[PDB]
């Protein structure tokens, strides 16, 4: 573990009991040490650790994110003379960079030179980067166990795949796609408790993706009698693309030894199983084998169904044998891969929501209810206890369809945990105002907070106090990357609708770790924004985003502090578990600070970089709620 | 230098002639994912011609990929009788010989009679049975030989 010592002294006469400490001046203090420094005549204790950005003066009953930066006011002018009292300050980004933070990428700079892509700092000549992931560090720190702090878990997905500027590529957009290698993770495992892979289908699905539906499940088809085994029909559970999963060797920790990444889904099927598993899933495996060989075993997870492919959901509902049949597949998938710690399911739309694509009735929610028992039954059926699976579902916060999806029936039914998407509130390129997608806390003037200033905390206790549900069975995370929106005005929140906005890959969907790259910066000790792109901040909804004003170009984001702010709530609440989405793209940074919220503390004094300087607010403003400006 | 047995590249078999003969163009108009899985050749291809054709007469062409010695038989099942609107069809297969033949596979679009064969067509021999080399000799220095 870490540990930390200073000393004092004084006359050996003299024997204070409380640690004595050189009266001073306050001026960027930091740390752990005793501190009783002096500022504006007044005297300060930061009874926690220190920052060179908190300051004592505000401080007085403040100063620090959560407490006082008390204070005494013992000193005399005189006092104020041999030493000389401080008034005001600001900490600025130091001179020097005491941790490299990332290395650039060849392939990444000839992209935005690229005559269509054309990228440039500012996204004047280009409005999309789709930078490459490898740009990225490691960063990661080392924590102590910590065993009573509730659960951490990712998100995790295929595109994490394929970038073909990797192989030059050059002309499409996925030859300069995105990946990275889960090797990052596993030169540190252990990094979270669960993982989630992305939402995988059935056979029969019916949005746009559904060709691939058909390929798979022709595949399927055509191996089944071959291997002398029984042909399925819809319902049956797809795993989209097996070659991703298994015959691959680049971007998944593993020697492209056996990679024989020429097998596919006419082919693969005698592979689907874990000892057999090439490729991610089995790299997976073995990430979870070094994981033991620490201990502190991960819940690997996955779960099925998701924004783009819930569209089946309404189908299957109703089709009681084929619902069987699909939940078959999920146990014999079980069997295939036993690994597993647990998999789940991804229903979006009790009522219908999210692309038009989900048809869905009003039953929907009923239908979805009584099939989840019954999910429930065939797990149990199946399981050994010793080695049980227990469930759960994401909710979408619509403060309606929440309540239609009858969570107090699913508790009753044995669905044991709920992950609250924190995420994309703002639905920018449609939504009327800017605001922030991912606000845990209300902002004033709650009035209307129905479309608008969703606030989590407002769904929060409708389950905890207008459901009863305990903290254990909800779970809530956070996601690695901003909105982005065209021509917004800070004082109304008014904004270019339509005008396409920052993402690297996608518009109005700013992405954080090259976020990191162009627009802000730590790289001096602090949070820093950069490149004349501003960095605020909104008391109103502790709000946290970034501005440019030449396209009047807004961005709402979490940050080091704000996901600080929401495991540090989430932890004072002791909710049943913490996790981040789309985890795909974050160094890790953001994981530590995670960590911190949780109150997860690190186990030595060394570290892969600082996170204390990462905390300080941003461009502090007040923004009126969307009814206060309306009003 | 002195050698080794002769020893099957067990991976993907290798290349040989491809005849080209099709109708509407040349052989760039074909794809071949040549491969091999488990001692049993696996290959997948595909032919951009099918949007050309006027289904009047094209419709339902063979398209497919069939192997033909100097029988130059039809013992297949793959063709593809494409729709009008197969504008892009992917065909696939896998064989079972013994025989490391460097055998030809006629593949492409063909009408079931008639001179009529809309679209790229190819004789492609393949080659199997390849090796690898192992490098290793003697040296000379001087008068000396290491």
């Amino acid at each position: 573990v870490n540990k930390y010592t200073y000393t004092s002294s004084k006359a050996m006469s003299d024997i204070s009991d409380v640690i004595g400490e050189p009266l001073a001046a306050w001026d960027s203090q930091v740390g752990g040490r005793v501190f009783n420094v002096i500022f504006d005549g007044k005297v300060y204790t930061n009874t926690y650790w220190v920052e060179r950005w908190q300051v004592p003066g505000i401080g007085s009953s403040d100063g620090n994110p959560h407490n006082a930066w008390k204070f005494v006011r013992a000193a005399t002018a005189d006092e104020i003379n041999k030493i000389g009292n401080p008034t005001t300050a600001d900490v600025k980004p130091t001179e020097n960079i005491p941790s490299p933070i990332l290395v650039e990428d060849k392939y990444t700079e000839e992209t935005y030179s690229r005559p269509d892509v054309n990228f440039k700092e500012d996204g004047s000549q280009g409005n999309l980067s789709y930078t490459a992931t490898r740009v990225c560090a490691p960063m990661y720190n080392h924590y102590v166990g910590d065993k009573t702090k509730p659960k951490l878990s990712a998100y995790i997905t295929d595109w994490c795949q394929y970038d073909a500027r990797l192989d030059g590529g050059g002309s499409k957009e996925e030859e300069r796609g995105r990946g990275f290698d889960l090797a990052t993770l596993m030169q540190n495992p252990a990094t979270y408790d669960r993982l989630i892979f992305s939402f995988l289908g059935i056979c029969g699905d019916i949005g746009n993706k559904s060709k691939k539906v058909q390929e798979v499940w022709d595949g399927w088809n055509a191996q089944a009698p071959s291997l002398g085994l029984p042909q399925i029909g819809k319902g049956h559970i797809v795993p989209l693309d097996p070659y991703g999963d298994l015959g691959t060797a680049r971007n998944v920790g593993l020697p492209p030894e056996s990679a024989d990444t020429s097998i596919e889904s006419g082919t693969f099927l005698p592979y689907y199983q874990q000892n057999r598993a090439a490729g991610l899933l089995g790299g997976l495996r073995e990430l979870q084998k070094k994981a033991h060989a620490m201990g502190h075993k991960l819940d690997l997870a996955f779960s099925i169904g998701g924004w783009s492919l819930s569209s089946y959901f309404s189908a299957l509902a109703e089709n009681p044998d084929e619902r069987r049949v699909f939940v078959a597949s999920v146990v014999d998938f079980f069997v295939r891969f036993p690994m597993f710690s647990c998999v789940d399911i991804d229903w979006e739309y009790p009522g219908g929501g999210g692309d038009e694509g989900n048809i869905s009735s009003d039953k929907d929610g009923e239908n979805y209810v009584l099939l989840i028992k019954e999910l429930r039954s065939a797990l149990d059926s199946r399981f050994g206890y010793s080695n049980r699976k227990e469930i759960s579902i994401a909710c979408s916060g619509v403060k309606a369809k929440l309540k239609k999806s009858n969570i107090d029936q699913l508790v009753a039914n044995g669905l044991d945990n709920i992950y609250l998407m924190s995420y994309d509130f703002f639905g920018t390129i449609w939504a009327d105002y800017i605001g922030h997608h991912t606000n845990l806390y209300s902002p004033k003037d709650p009035g209307e907070q129905e479309l608008f200033d969703l606030s989590a905390e407002a769904a929060i206790d409708y389950l905890h106090n207008e459901l009863g549900i305990p903290m254990e069975k909800i779970h809530l995370g956070y996601a690695n990357y901003g909105r982005s929106a065209v021509g917004g005005d800070l004082t109304t929140r008014q904004y270019t609708k339509n005008g396409p906005a920052l993402g690297t890959m996608e518009n109005g969907a700013p992405e954080f770790f090259d976020i990191v790259k162009n627009y802000m910066d730590a790289e001096h000790s602090l949070s820093m924004g950069k490149n004349g792109f501003v960095l605020m901040t909104d008391t109103n909804a502790d709000a946290d985003f970034l501005f440019s004003e030449a396209k009047g170009h807004f961005i709402s984001l979490d940050t080091p502090r704000t996901v600080k702010q929401k495991g540090e709530y989430a932890a004072k609440n002791k909710l049943g578990g913490v996790f981040s989405w789309s985890g795909d793209q974050d160094c890790g940074l953001l994981a530590n600070a995670a960590r911190e919220g949780l109150g997860y503390v690190a186990d030595s004094n060394q570290e892969t970089i600082d996170m204390g300087p990462l905390y300080n607010p941003g461009k502090e403003i007040y923004l009126k709620s969307i009814s206060e400006i309306k009003s | 230098l002195i050698l080794y047995p002769v020893i099957i590249n067990r991976d993907w078999p290798i290349e040989l002639d491809k005849t080209h003969q099709g109708d509407f163009g040349t052989v760039d108009d074909f794809t071949l994912n040549s491969n091999y899985t488990g001692d049993e050749l696996s290959l997948y291809l595909q032919s951009s011609s099918t949007y050309k054709y006027d289904f009047s007469k094209s419709k339902n062409i063979i398209y497919g990929i069939w192997k033909e010695d100097a029988n130059n038989n039809r013992c297949w099942l793959n063709y593809k009788l494409l729709t009008p609107e197969d504008y892009e069809p992917q065909i696939n297969a896998t064989l079972v010989m013994c025989d490391k033949g460097d055998v030809n596979i006629i593949t492409g679009f063909s009408l079931p009679n008639g001179g009529v064969d809309a679209g790229g067509k190819i004789k492609v021999t393949l080659r199997v049975g390849k090796k690898l080399r192992d490098k290793f000799q003697i040296k000379q220095f001087s008068q000396t030989q290491y």
